[PDB]
DNA sequence: AAAAAAAAAAAAAAAAAAAAAAAATTTTTTTTTTTTTTTTTTTTTTT
DNA sequence: AAAAAAAAAAAAAAAAAAAAAAATTTTTTTTTTTTTTTTTTTTTTTT
């Protein structure tokens, strides 16, 4: 055999440290009741928060960052052991489980420029953009060969030397028995683990400007191999080492670098939010005790510090809620998606409200006129450069699938890229293709665009058509079509100057003194953690500077994205009478004679337009948490097109 | 473990005796006889079907699932035990091989020397001399997995997936067992291949050299060796299996034998193997480790929900007179109205009969134009013509343009070589090409598209690639406003140009939108009085039809050129008509003539055919 | 499937001044297989 | 091998492979410094250092 | 780790059919007796009657004297199972049981002049005369070390590669830690057996009156050393095996023969 | 080690150990032959083989 | 709105910096064993 | 019974064969990375 270890004093310790750590029973079993979570989910991976660990034994925290494998390995012995504790068949089912980490990183959180040789062997928190991915491989961890001649079934085990001294004996797979007779290798038998490369690239954002970025590379193993593809915002936990050379007889003492990861995270703001009890008892609370006005509370709630625009803040939330797809059975596909286009005199807070959805909804991509054009707006088709083959890449439409796309500058952007967005806008989905690939992507997002009209400025006395230089094709499938005036109005403008000086002069309570400058300079942003990746709740705003006072609360931003969020899942069901007045509602709406003289369309009507009837009214109906649409679900969605519809040419 | 000489006799017995009721009813040995078959060497592939197996022994099955190389070898094994006892005649030589085959085992037989025990190696490997080849059907309790997710944990194991097949390489010979024959004894050596790669033999290990101590040089040739049909494709995820934000993804697929040839890029295809990696020496390994590819070896391939390759009942709804109209309503029954759009979307799925006289073709094909307004469903129609047409590719805008559409030049792998891949036009060579935005598509693309038209072929002569490639397809365009935008251009080319305009209607509208309401409140269109055909049924009419040419009888000609004639006048008179229209008429009434599935074209057909083609051209006013 | 290594088969010599040793050998064999010893009365 | 045999075979020929584990690494960096323009004389391409 | 055995058909059955041999109580029960007998005699070593396991099964027997190092380990893990069974608190005190040889030998009964090449792997029973008895040395089979600077203790095993091929990482005596600190052997908790060499000659009378003698060189492992000594009239059974050599590029033919005696017994 | 091609990292230079238990062995012996005396001549030694 | 010019990109070809792979018996030493010689010790023969 | 001569025993020194031990970096390849260039294609400007 060989050298086995008896009394490794610091491995005992550190296995019943970090044993009595994850017993946790005694405090509030918060990792028990983790252990219990991924034992019923059937994960071999567990997740443990680094400030925990501190504060438990800040003596092993600091001896697992600063010792990287010796630590983790033992953390995986203790974590087995509980899991064989809690259930032996699991444990026995399972060879390894392993542990990532997370939290507050006081100094090892690190991007790829910061990340130097004093952080080998140390666990790296290292926030970046992943600019490639590698196939995921799989590597043997347990080979079975079988002998014909005779009948011996032989299994040969490879260790995870990936960072250590490998030797030629531990990695020669065998193809012969002790007598020469070939062996047969049992694929099904045998054991392997899926492994994959990606590169992390320092953000962009984040980079010191006018520098190349500085990069670093990241091995993925089994059960993160798939977490992420290029493009993603990822913060990736893991250890820092380097990777041996090949047997040589001279050495240069150059060492690659890598990242052994032990966890991958995405923006948190797209992940799943967590649902307590009181919190969707709250949400159950606020649905079933206010639903008459809840679409208007939700949609004056929606951006505080932009006045007025009723009507556009009730399209944007609609547009949020968004409606439901039809799937039918042969196939053929509707959008439930809702397109808005503002336009209108500028400094009109457009832009800012595009950005206030950039900021809210999940899965939100700012673009702008000229900042995409084409392929970087939709999908794209490359080759590999090095295997002759062609690859896809993922445009603003394709990562803001499920989700929304402000664009703004809208009329300056090209023409061409707006005939390419036709597809996306309503079959929601790119249509690429060379000669090696074709594809077609899901893009099942809302485009809300802002433009200016032609002239610079709204020209009261001329027709909307002419105001606006997009031509009938495009503007069809904009759901809905916003003109925001500048309107000159001595009252309005009282009010909207006593709305944005109180905006001006409000200052967050506690952070700001009353004469802070809140920014900081590249180096904070690394020294505290990053409000991206990061981990009570109550349901109205307490009164602030914000507003003055009435009977009526304003709702808190938390809680509107978590009742947007729950109530998107709605599918309510459309009724017979919500249908029928909808039909009607929409003949009158086409035949012009209903709407009055002295009056031009905004956009031409159509099937989209009892499209976007039907889907505003879903949209009204998840709004108050309904699961039918009803009467007054309809009654909205026909009122916000007519508004939407119609603008009175001034003479 | 398991004993594997207990397995095969397990299999043995299982292929001996397995029996079905599936020849009309009467009970078959459905094995027995292939075994009979392919010991006659009158069939190459066997497929097992594992539902089959598990009809008696499931635990097999399971094995079999978990070890499927394992398990296929041992099926293979019995097969070729089990052969000689089911031969009942001599084979006819029908091949080389089979000559080589022969004369191998006269020789063997010559001499035996019976009671002699030979060593290990001096002896005809297995797969030197199979002529057959054994492949699994995936028990249909075993859900299809998603390409994504056949990862490490399933290699080795059975599984089946379902995508699209984007790339496709040609034919070639795989050596399979190389053989070599020496200069001095005049034995022979056989080397199986199994890796990707083989480094020639040198020295002849024959008895007889050994012996002598002589040279021994043995020289590899192609003659006596053991070649297999080998091919190597992409197969793609489908889109509605595909997460979120991500792109599909791809897998290798390795097809050998008899599963070659089957599936062509553009299908959809439901492939069943054995998840397997191939061992990646050779490079400068950043990481420590036997690190290996992934690949899945076919062992059934099935074109799927798209392209897959009678009854009374059927006999019967063809011989309804209305069969026609029923048809038409059952394309696309969510559409409301646009009754002779689908008429002639249906004509453009049928076609008509292809013509060769005299050293210049006239082909069949019918070419439709959409233009209309905003929001009168030309996309929904193309999206459902897409869907349900056999080989139809769905080219919108600019996302597929230049080599979206023409094809390209990409190097290979098994080669190394420069390979011609094709564009959309290619993949739907001949099938439907939808274009979509046809206005707005590109110059060259839309000059490519009119060659196509006129000649069904693409001619390039640039640098990397000079071909005169094949595109058969029809043609059906869905473009947007002479009205305010009717390109002589256009009209000159496509057969039926046919204009959607939606003027507003209380009556119209308000049916339209009872008939949109209704969908959404059900995902089904409002009930009719003929329920509409399923895609299947559909596909199978069609296809039925496009077998059925009908043939132009001298008595309608003078019908013709009087309708034809009159047509001119009228044209004339008003404010386009030409020998292209009147081979619109020859053909969309031949190809209502074979939807009748008659031999012979009628004036009832010549009639529908003017109707349809009225209608286009007074769409235009 | 580069994993495995399967052996090299071969089969036998069938077709085809110095004698080569498979030759001498063959010849061996017959001596010893065809060497008579006595008379057709013993 | 430096180890003091104790009778047994000798360690192979090349027998010592590199511990990445144990190892004490440091950054290193490797610039390119061009003459300055001024410093250049009138026709005459820059040095690289 | 490495390429360990996962199921091997002839040792499960060798160890099977060993185990039923030894385990008698539908039989007469004298293996079951003979090892509750060295149980309470604490002892690690049965003696089993070659002419009962040819009784009991043939195929054993043969597979025994023809090839008895595998069968032999094959034997002595049954028997091992088996003390296991009858008690398994003085199974665990002892890591191995040793399985002795007696009673007749047909064509393997032979003299140190008539030992030769044929008889190699082979059980055999020689009868002789000693000549030579070296002194019995502790031979480590598995020694502990402790590094003062870690406070680490380590445990190193050594295969009993007497006959086997050995490689020096085997015979490696560890004297420094990782990062070279110094190791200090604890004799104490080292595991070392006796081990005697000596020489079987062949019997005066019994040889051939005009020729020299022949003798067989015979090891002698724990619980074997201190039974012979010079001029006695000894049995020895044991496999007949070749000693390797040492590492070298150039070998003749020659190889040195003991004979690894699995019992001894006086005349 | 000719058998390198299983593994891209390589075997040492004289790698290959004699296993003693795989050796098919014979017996062999050592003779001294001396002329015979009779045929040894009158005045001489003898030769010896 | 169409044609021409500009540039922008994609892909393919080419040339170094670093790392990785390939190739490799002969001379001398020592240990054991065996034999020869010297002296001491023991044995045997003669008085 | 003792002394003298013979022979044996014990012990030490020397020689021959055979198994063991010691010594043993340079040169070439080649892969990756970077840059260069030719053509196709796309965008912008002008009439
Ligand atoms: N109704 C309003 N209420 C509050 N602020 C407004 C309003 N309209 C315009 N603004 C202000 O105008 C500024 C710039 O407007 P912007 O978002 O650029 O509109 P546009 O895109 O039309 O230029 C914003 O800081 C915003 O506070
Ligand atoms: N005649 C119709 N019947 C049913 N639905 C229609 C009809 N016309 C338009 N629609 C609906 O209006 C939407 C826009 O149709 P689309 O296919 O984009 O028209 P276009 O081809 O003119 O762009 C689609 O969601 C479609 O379902
Ligand atoms: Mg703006
Ligand atoms: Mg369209
Ligand atoms: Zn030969």
């Amino acid at each position: 055999a060989g050298t086995v270890v008896l009394d490794d004093v610091e491995l005992r310790e550190a296995q019943r440290d970090y044993l009595d750590f994850l017993d946790d029973e005694e405090d509030q079993g918060i990792y028990q009741s983790k252990v219990r979570e991924l034992i019923s989910d059937n994960q071999y991976r567990l997740i443990v928060n680094v400030n925990d660990l501190r504060r438990k034994n800040e003596k092993r925290a600091n001896r697992l960052l600063n010792n990287a494998f010796e630590e983790l390995v033992a953390f995986q012995r203790a974590l087995k052991d509980f899991v064989a504790s809690i259930d032996a068949t699991y444990a026995k089912q399972y060879e390894e489980f392993y542990v990532g980490l997370e939290g507050s990183f006081g100094s090892k959180h690190v991007s790829p420029r910061t990340l130097t040789s004093c952080f080998l062997s140390c666990v790296v928190c290292v926030e970046g953009i992943v600019t490639k991915c590698s196939l995921v491989r799989p590597k043997v961890v347990r080979s079975v060969h079988y002998c014909p001649a005779t009948k011996k079934t032989i299994e040969r085990r490879y260790s995870d030397l990936t960072t250590l001294v490998a030797f030629p004996s531990s990695s020669v797979y065998p193809t012969k028995d002790e007598e020469n007779n070939p062996l047969e290798t049992e694929y099904g038998l045998s054991v392997y683990k899926d492994h994959q490369t990606i590169t992390i690239q320092e953000m962009p954002e984040k980079a010191p400007a006018g520098q190349l970025p500085r990069s670093v590379d990241v091995i993925l193993d089994d059960d993160l191999v798939d977490k992420a593809k290029p493009g993603d915002r990822v913060q990736v936990v893991g250890t820092y080492r380097c990777l041996p050379g090949k047997k040589g007889g001279y050495t240069s003492g150059t060492f690659r670098t890598v990242l052994i990861a032990c966890n991958v995270k995405q923006m948190s703001k797209d992940a799943q939010p967590s649902f307590s009890a009181e919190d969707i008892a709250k949400i159950k609370k606020f649905s079933k005790t206010r639903s008459k006005d809840i679409f208007d509370q939700l949609a004056k709630s929606l951006a505080p510090s932009i006045h007025g625009h009723d009507y556009v803040k009730k399209a944007i939330l609609c547009l949020l809620l968004g409606g439901v797809e039809r799937d039918l059975e042969n196939g053929s596909h509707i959008r439930g998606d809702i397109n808005i286009l503002l336009i209108g005199d500028p400094s009109v807070a457009k832009s800012q409200l595009l950005r206030y959805v950039l900021c809210t909804a999940p899965r939100a991509i700012p673009t702008t006129g000229r900042g995409s054009s084409g392929v970087g707006l939709t999908a794209a088709v490359t080759t590999d450069q090095e295997t002759g083959e062609r690859r896809l890449e993922a445009g603003a439409m394709v990562l803001a699938d499920r989700g929304v796309v402000c664009i703004d500058e809208f009329d300056k952007m090209s023409d061409m890229d707006r005939t390419a967005i036709h597809e996306v806008m309503e079959q929601g989905r790119v249509t690429i293709a060379k000669a090696g690939i074709h594809a077609r992507l899901n893009a099942r997002c809302s485009v809300l665009a802002a433009a200016n009209p032609v002239y610079g400025r709204y020209d009261q006395y001329k027709t909307p058509m002419e105001n606006i230089g997009l031509q009938d094709s495009l503007l069809s499938r904009f759901d809905l079509l916003f003109i925001m005036l500048d309107q000159m109005d001595p009252e309005q403008d009282r009010e909207i100057s006593d709305h944005v000086l109180r905006m001006h002069r409000y200052r967050a309570p506690g952070e700001q003194d009353g004469d802070a400058m809140p920014l900081g300079s590249a180096v904070d942003i690394l020294a505290t953690d990053d409000p991206n990746f990061s981990q009570i709740y109550e349901k109205h705003d307490n009164l602030l500077h914000g507003t003055k006072k009435k009977k009526e609360k304003m709702v808190s931003a938390a809680f509107m994205k978590k009742y947007i969020h729950v109530a998107k899942i709605i599918k309510p069901v459309l009724t017979q009478e919500s249908a029928t007045y909808i039909a009607e509602e929409y003949s009158r709406l086409r035949s012009q004679d209903s709407m009055s003289s002295d009056t031009a369309r905004t956009s031409p009507v159509t099937a989209r337009t009892l499209e976007t009837l039907i889907r505003l009214a879903t949209a009204h109906a998840k709004a108050r948490m309904s699961k039918t649409v009803d009467l007054q679900d309809a009654e909205e969605a026909v009122e916000l097109v007519q508004y939407a519809y119609f603008k009175k040419v001034l003479e | 473990l398991k004993d594997y000489a207990l397995e095969k006799e397990k299999v043995k017995k299982f292929l001996q005796e397995f029996y079905q009721d599936d020849e009309l009813g009467k009970k078959q040995f459905k094995y027995g006889n292939q075994l009979v078959r392919l010991a006659h060497r009158e069939q190459v592939a066997l497929y097992v079907d594992l539902d089959d197996v598990a009809e008696d022994d499931p635990e097999l099955v399971d094995s079999i699932c978990e070890n499927a190389r394992r398990y296929a070898k041992l099926f293979a094994d019995a097969v070729q035990e089990l052969l000689p006892q089911y031969k009942e005649r001599e084979v006819v030589n029908k091949d080389v091989l089979d000559v080589y085959i022969e004369h191998r085992l006269m020789m063997e037989q010559r001499s035996r020397d019976p009671g002699m025990v030979r060593s290990p190696q001096n002896q005809y490997p297995a797969e030197l001399m199979r002529r057959f080849e054994l492949y699994f059907q995936g028990p249909s309790s075993n859900k299809p997995r998603v390409i994504r997710e056949v990862r490490a944990d399933s290699v080795g194991k059975l599984v089946t997936v379902r995508g699209i097949v984007t790339r496709v390489s040609e034919v070639k010979p795989k050596m399979v067992v190389a053989t070599y024959t020496c200069d001095q004894c005049g034995a022979e050596t056989y080397q199986p291949i199994q890796s990707p790669t083989f480094m020639p033999l040198i020295m002849c290990p024959s008895q007889e050299c050994q012996t002598n101590r002589s040279g021994g040089r043995l020289y590899l040739q192609t003659r006596g060796s053991r070649f297999i049909k080998f091919q190597e494709m992409k197969m793609q995820e489908h889109s509605d299996q595909v997460p979120v934000g991500n792109i599909p993804r791809s897998i290798t697929v390795l097809v050998e034998g008899e599963n070659t040839r089957i599936a062509q890029p553009g299908d959809h295809v439901s492939v069943t193997g054995i998840f397997l990696p191939i061992l990646r020496t050779g490079f400068r390994q950043v990481v420590q480790g036997l690190l290996s590819e992934t690949y899945l070896e076919a062992h059934r391939i099935v074109k799927m929900n798209k392209s897959e390759d009678l009854t009374r009942e059927e006999l019967r709804q063809i011989a309804e007179e209305d069969f026609y109209e029923k048809l038409a309503a059952s394309i696309a029954p969510e559409i409301y109205g646009h009754e002779d759009v689908k008429k002639a979307l249906l004509l453009l799925l049928v076609g008509g009969v292809d013509q060769s006289p005299r050293g210049m073709k006239i082909r069949g094909n019918i070419n439709i134009c959409l233009m209309g307004d905003p929001g009168v469903a030309k996309s929904q129609l193309l999206s459902y013509i897409d869907r349900l047409a056999p080989r139809s590719q769905y080219t919108t805008g600019r996302g597929s343009s230049g080599v979206g559409l023409t094809a390209a030049v990409l190097r290979d792998s098994v080669s190394g070589e420069l390979t011609l891949e094709g564009g959309a036009l290619v993949l739907a060579d001949q099938g439907v090409c939808c274009i979509d935005e046809f206005d707005k598509m590109a110059e060259a693309d839309r000059t490519a598209i009119h060659e196509v038209m006129e000649q069904q072929t693409i001619s390039i002569a640039k640098a990397g690639i000079l071909t005169t490639l094949n595109a058969r397809c029809s043609i059906l365009a869905a473009a947007n406003p002479q009205n305010i935008q009717l390109p002589a251009a256009l009209l000159s080319r496509f057969d039926l140009l046919w204009l959607i305009q939606d003027r507003p209607d209380r009556d119209n509208d308000l049916r339209l939108a009872q008939h949109i309401t209704y969908v959404h409140q059900h995902s089904r269109q409002p009930p009719s009085q003929f329920e509409p055909l399923d895609m299947k049924l559909m596909r199978r009419y069609i296809a039925m039809c496009r077998e059925k040419q009908p043939m132009v009888p001298e008595s309608l000609a003078d019908y013709i050129t009087a309708a034809y004639v009159e047509m001119r006048r009228e044209a004339w008179a008003s404010k386009y008509t030409s020998a292209r229209t009147l081979l619109a008429i020859l053909r969309l009434s031949t190809a209502l003539a074979r939807l009748r599935m008659v031999d012979v074209v009628e004036k009832e057909d010549v009639n529908e055919a003017i109707r349809l083609m009225e209608m286009s051209k007074d769409s235009l006013l | 499937s580069g994993f495995d290594d399967p052996g090299i088969f071969y089969s036998d010599s069938f077709g085809g001044g110095q004698a080569r040793k498979s030759q001498l050998q063959r010849r061996f064999k017959e001596f010893l297989r065809q060497y008579r010893v006595g008379t057709d009365r013993t | 091998c430096n180890t003091d045999q104790a009778g047994r075979p000798k360690c192979p020929l090349d027998p010592y492979f590199i511990m990445p584990d144990k190892c004490k690494c440091v950054d290193f960096q490797t610039l390119k410094l061009q003459e300055l323009p001024d410093a250049v004389p009138h026709g005459e391409m820059p040095r690289h250092m």
